[PDB]
């Protein structure tokens, strides 16, 4: 009868982008398994996109501040593209306090141990005179796929959620030549993340995910 | 134009592609092997039409 | 910036007042998102005046066409500039380069139809990149006139609407910058003196039996118009000479 | 010339790739036309008609 | 709040003669459908156990364009129609049946001799018309248990395209479902028909056993 896959390796090639491999898979299965978890995976994976961010002397995000070189309205884009990990809360308040000419990147944020920065190069802002500070608070939540700040005080600024840590998804389907059999499939999922979802992880819950839509009918 | 080009692409045929020369036992198979890989959508073969 | 050009972006752009060209060749002093100052090279001061440019950059403001301007800084602080670079690049603009639109990756065949005639299937990550995300700003004018029956007056004091809806208005009657208005919110609620008729003994006597405390106050009250929403970034109130100007001018 | 700066990278010469469906996961026959084309969005916005 | 999704149930499953139904699933999250329509659909017509005819022996044929008296159809019909001969066995993987049978008439499938444990489920099911009398039929046919289609191609005994998958045709179709305020849902509908070995049901529940057991070592 049917052999049943397992995960067999998860070889890091980089801090963002992993590849997984799923072993043995009969005729036809590697590839049915391969686009489902694609799907899966593309689809609905836990992230921890910004959501609100309040500057201190902002009112709206078409302004500026003094001494920083980007408009609010770029800072706000700049922390879109965040990639934070949080554990044991959904939802969590991360302030950034910097003074200083020079790059506020991400490693300015307060450290917030329970909060890990995956990119602490990841540029925010430019400050350009010593007197010239930014104060200010970002909103993390947990969430699922493509939360539109317009479907969901005058001073908070809501930017668009992007939950969704994957990137890019790319199945193969090679021979394994194993176990003394031939034409048995081997599935290797090269994942692009930005970071914040362990790879194994990530295949586990696609795969949690399938069964527990396929529990409906058996 | 994109629903005539769909038409004109499945209902043709080619000297040589897959599955070609076999004798199908109707239209449901011969969806079964288009859609199973076995055969090109464009291959000449026998069917059982009723 | 656009990929496959021809050569004329550059020449576009710069030749159209749309972008910061360094009227002198120097040193980039200071660099923010609203101002530039460079200092001027020795070669080209002039005796005398000292003599540093001062680029002030035109922040977001709205066009003829009710799209945005907005110059943002392409240079950073002690960066050498020649005589004729670009300093801020304004709208559709990329280092100096004009940019209308965008480049992405594009693949030409039928899509189940979603594509028939003319039409373009577009995935959800151009959405979700906010590519093509673009600002409108609208400008909304409500005029308080001196009309018959009295003049117009822009008091907080709206009839036939509750504090939820005056809420977003400051005591002058006019909404805070940065608010999030959406489509029917009040903007500047204005109520005239110029109201309905005066109703005669018998008239008025019926009206107050019914126990209803209408004025001879109207409601215009200039609101977004329904289905737009957005963000107020400016107020402006020009007053008539002699007027009292209120505490919101 | 076009086809040597697509040589130069290791892109096909022919400017065509093959493409798999998103849906089915399923290859596309007759490798399709993928490339960067520079999109216009036009100020006629639908809110503004409808 | 961010792991639970909208698990569907089976709305409707309206159907028509046994061997043809069509179930549906709503809500399905936004384009669960395509997965899970995509997933069954190549369990069911690529891997799928069941058993057919594999090869048939006749006494006097060795060429697939082969010629015998007193048959209407030709080999190639008659392969055809063995073809579609739906077959239940038990655990035993092959097993050959014999057909002998002369006088005029059809030939049906409970001609074959009903000795042993194969179970026909379209005993009516035509094999050939010979319409003289003193030409009689006989032939062997060799069924095996396998996992799909597995055409003749891949390599006086004639070569069957075994189908062992019991369904004939299947078809997802992903609509637009609706929510109390959700919109951007699907619809799952599949549509199937089988060759009356198993229920359309049977043959979805099987396949979703069969790819819930495939994910059993991650979930």
């Amino acid at each position: 009868e049917f052999l049943k896959p397992r995960l067999v390796d998860i070889e890091q090639v980089s801090s963002t982008h992993a590849k997984v491999t799923l072993e043995p898979l009969e005729r036809g299965f590697g590839h049915t398994l391969g686009n489902a978890l694609r799907r899966i995976l593309l689809s609905s994976m836990p992230g921890c996109a910004v959501t609100e961010v309040e500057i201190d002397g902002v009112l709206h995000e078409y302004s500026t501040k003094e001494g920083v070189q980007e408009d609010i309205l770029e800072i706000l884009l700049n922390l879109k593209g965040l990639a934070v990990r949080v554990q044991g809360k959904d939802e969590v308040i991360l302030t950034l306090n910097k003074s200083g000419i020079g790059p506020v990147t991400a490693a300015d944020i307060t450290h917030d141990g329970d909060v890990e920065i995956v990119k602490p190069q990841h540029v925010i802002c430019h400050l350009t005179d010593e007197n010239a500070s930014i104060s200010m608070r970002i909103k993390v939540q947990r969430g699922r796929g493509y939360v539109p700040a317009s479907t969901r005080p005058i001073g908070r600024l809501l930017v668009d959620a992007c939950y969704s840590p994957v990137e890019r998804i790319a199945y193969n389907v090679e021979a394994a030549r194993v176990e003394q059999r031939t034409d048995l499939d081997k599935l290797v999922i090269e994942m692009e993340t930005n970071g914040t979802i362990d790879p194994e992880e990530a295949i586990r819950r696609a795969a949690t995910i399938l069964a527990e839509q396929l529990e409906a009918f058996v | 134009q994109d629903v005539v080009l769909g038409l004109y692409y499945m209902t043709r045929d080619c000297v040589n592609a897959k599955g070609e020369g076999m004798v199908l036992t109707g239209p449901k198979e011969a969806e079964r092997l288009y859609r199973s890989g076995l055969a090109s959508l464009h291959a000449r073969v026998k069917v059982r039409i009723t | 910036k656009p990929l496959v050009g021809t050569g004329m972006e550059r020449a576009v752009a710069v030749d159209s007042g749309v972008t910061a060209v360094a009227k002198r060749g120097g040193v980039v002093q200071y660099v923010d998102a609203s101002r530039i100052v460079i200092k001027v090279n020795e070669d080209e001061m002039y005796p005398g005046e000292a003599g540093i440019d001062i680029y002030n950059l035109t922040k977001y403001t709205r066009s003829n066409q009710n799209t945005c301007i907005n110059q943002m800084p392409c240079v950073s602080l002690g960066e050498p500039v020649e005589r004729g670079d670009v300093l801020a690049d304004g709208p559709s603009t990329d280092l100096g380069e004009l940019a209308l639109g965008q480049n992405m990756r594009v693949a030409f065949m039928p899509w189940n139809g979603y594509n028939f005639e003319d039409s373009i299937l577009v995935s959800e990550r151009v959405v979700q990149e906010d590519r093509f995300t673009t600002i409108h700003i609208q400008e909304l004018a409500c005029v308080s006139r001196d009309t018959k029956l009295g003049p117009e007056e822009i008091t907080a004091d709206i009839p036939n609407v509750g504090e939820a809806a005056l809420s977003k208005l400051d005591e002058s009657g006019i909404v805070y910058i940065g608010a999030e208005v959406t489509g029917g919110d009040i903007l500047v609620g204005k109520v005239t003196p110029k109201g309905e008729t005066q109703l005669t003994p018998e008239e008025k006597l019926l009206r107050a039996i019914f126990g209803e405390k209408a004025s001879d106050v109207k409601d215009s009250s200039l609101r977004v118009p329904n289905g737009v929403s957005g963000t107020v970034i400016d107020v402006q109130v020009f007053t008539r000479d002699g007027v009292e100007k209120d505490k919101r001018a | 010339e076009i086809k040597e700066l697509l040589k130069l990278g290791d892109l096909p010469t022919s400017g065509q790739i093959r493409l798999y469906d998103g849906r089915t996961g399923e290859q596309f026959e007759r490798p399709v036309t993928v490339g960067y084309m520079y999109m216009l969005k036009l100020n006629h916005l639908v809110d503004d008609k409808m």
